[PDB]
């Protein structure tokens, strides 16, 4: 019967910034306590064990601390490839894993590079035809799609989504897919996907001509 | 040296039992404890259990005790998880950790975690995805990509010429359609001056349908 | 020479803490682990937990955590055991021991059996103060009586702490004489019975004196148990 | 946690014969227990460990087999020393360790009913506040025993305290005390005070009383 509370459950900071993570258990688990960084898509990886023994392979900017109840998790100087969600875990009544820490990256205000594709021909021989829109290494990552067929604004025909933040440069990416059956996308020759982003001066449209 | 390798995607009905191996290598399996964690998307990792595989002793939580038994194949060098009586609730990535002992300190920790394997809890019939080029109508840089499209469940890996193409590329989360089928996209930027003295291919890998295709964008 | 020396015996009242040391000589301290084993008086022994004695970690037994803490001197081979927020069930002998093998156990290390061990060291946890025993006889009868043989005694009450040395008649008497073990009861005092069988028939010849010594209150009493007397006679 | 079950409480073993002492865990334990020989008021001694391996310097009379839950001792040819209290220990789970509650290997001798005696409180505990009624077996065999304290034909529920001896050295008896303890005017309240003793030495329960007067 041990809880434990990890503190925040999501941190933004700019890189070079001090990163602090805490952890309090219900009991004094006699500096049992390990922590973990997940970036997204690949599974845990291991920091620091027994409160400050930090792993070799690991960065001397990574460092753990406490005793008792109370223990911190700190990164020195938050880097590019540091974005992951944190865990905590103590060890020494049974085994429970922290709530988890989102770390997420503040940068400068960078545009999307805009791209379009149009239904493959292997595709359209099927009768669906799928139009696609990629926003490429843009920063914050709110940005808005319009769909344009010959200058007619489109709702309810598409789907977006957004990468997690880059490890490297710190940006997201967006795709989105515009969908028609073949006899619709046979009946129109203009399709526009129109872009506007916070470091756009004005928003960005780009297009192709069916045949 | 040291890795831990974990079975493949799984999709079983809800009321239908899953077994997940977890293949220790480079070390042995009988001088480490294993765990088995569970995770479901955007949420926390939950210890569910451990095993001494060297005596077979196994030490559960509570709110998983009847329903996981942990095991262990010492010849094998693996270790399995069985979960009953599945529920749509546990769906979830399910990874397998090694606890292994520090010298310098006189402690275990668990240092090391497999891949994960992810036990998707549906009756929906798996369907294999179908590749689509994305390739401009007719700039220093060019984008190239594939659209990988109509499958179930999840996921797909996409990889770009065998490996070597990894810089620029993006791919994409899926989107579930009305059809209740998935697709996405992946993508990578290049040099407009390649487009000819380079070739392109992305490289799908749908497992629980059997599927690998190999598609060049032009 | 390998031997575990531990310190003297401790009473304590409730809510208190205890320090029980433990040295170690014959081997090297920092190559072993020390664990902690109690045994409360007519009980099974029970595991506390262990100080890894070349990096100071430790691991208890859920019963006790948050009342338990093991620190070692490397720099005097010791190694100690604290008891926090004392009760009346913490009364027991404390042990130290140490395992026949170097390291920490775990998969395919078995190693939490001990072949070294300490004499053990006594707390016994009382809100009681000292205080001499009170010695009441329990006089001898036809009703104590069985074949040419009478019962007689010396109940040893209320008394704190232990031990009362007791004898009989200076030491001229030893031959049939049962002394039972100490009591600890409700009131935290501790009671006692020396019982002794001799010939019925020489009851009212014979003196029997039962000589009751308590060291801690610097009290000796020394009671006379004679034969069953009677207030009054009766018929019908 | 692992429960070490000690089977039986007591044994009673003759001099030169094959001791057989058992031992059961609630769940395996493989081959991780360790055996303990303990004299009264002194450390554990280490005997087996490995169910069956024997500790350095162990005279070759001691052996141990067994695995999983069901586990034995043998002591082939029971010496003089060889009398103790005897304990198994499981290292196969941890946290917590844990130990049998034990089993006494007594000397052996004939079936000896208790010699039963009751004493009355004297008046100088009783010109005081409490009252002590004594309840004595001597010299009796096997060790266990019921004594049931009587007030008025009323039975008596944790009123009352008691002792055994060490197994006496020339004649292998034991001796048991037990004290019901009262006060004024608990004592005053009832007339007839009695003890009934069970034990296999005698027939019927062995009832020895007083009346207050």
């Amino acid at each position: 019967d041990i809880q434990m509370t990890q503190s925040p459950s999501s941190l933004s900071a700019s890189v070079g910034d001090r990163v602090t993570i805490t952890c309090k258990t219900s009991q004094d688990i006699n500096k049992y306590m390990a922590w973990y960084q997940q970036t997204p898509g690949k599974a845990p990886r291991l920091l620091i064990h027994y409160t400050s023994a930090l792993q070799p392979g690991i960065p001397s900017r990574f460092s753990g601390s406490g005793s008792g109840r109370d223990y911190t998790f700190t990164i020195s100087s938050l880097q590019p490839e540091d974005i992951a969600t944190y865990y905590c875990l103590q060890y020494d009544n049974l085994w429970t894993f922290g709530q988890g820490t989102k770390v997420e990256i503040k940068r400068t205000v960078a545009a999307p590079s805009v791209f379009i594709f149009p239904p493959s021909d292997e595709q359209l021989k099927s009768g669906t035809a799928s139009v696609v829109c990629l926003l490429n290494n843009f920063y914050p990552r709110e940005a808005k799609v319009q769909w344009k067929v010959d200058n007619a604004l489109q709702s309810g025909n598409s789907q977006e989504s957004v990468t997690e933040q880059d490890s490297k440069d710190s940006t997201y990416s967006l795709s989105s897919t515009l969908t028609l059956s073949k006899a619709d996308y046979e009946k129109h020759k203009v399709y526009a996907c129109e872009v506007t982003h916070q470091g756009l001066s004005s928003p960005v449209t780009k297009s192709f001509n069916r045949g | 040296q040291v890795q831990l390798v974990q079975s493949g995607a799984e999709v079983k009905k809800p009321g239908a039992s899953v077994k997940v191996s977890c293949k220790a290598s480079g070390f042995n399996i009988k001088d480490t404890y294993i765990h088995w964690v569970r995770q479901a998307p955007g949420q926390r990792l939950e210890w569910m259990g451990r095993i001494d595989p060297a005596n077979g002793y196994t030490k559960y939580d509570p709110k998983f005790q009847g329903r996981v038994t942990i095991t262990a194949d010492t010849s094998a060098s693996t270790a399995y998880m069985e979960l009953s009586s599945l529920r749509s609730e546990d769906e979830a990535v399910y990874y397998c950790a090694r606890e292994g002992y520090y010298g310098n300190y006189g402690v275990y920790a668990m240092d090391y975690w497999g891949q994960g394997t992810l036990v998707t809890v549906s009756s929906a019939s798996t369907k294999g995805p179908s590749v689509f080029p994305l390739a401009p109508c007719s700039e220093s840089t060019a984008a190239l990509g594939c659209l990988v499209k109509d499958y179930f469940p999840e996921p797909v890996t996409v990889s770009w010429n065998s490996g070597a193409l990894t810089s620029g590329v993006h791919t994409f989360p899926a989107v579930l359609q009305s059809s209740g089928l998935y697709s996405l996209s992946s993508v990578v930027t290049v040099p407009s001056s390649s487009l000819g003295t380079k070739t392109y291919t992305c490289n799908v890998d749908h497992k629980p349908s059997n599927t690998k295709v190999d598609k060049r964008v032009e």
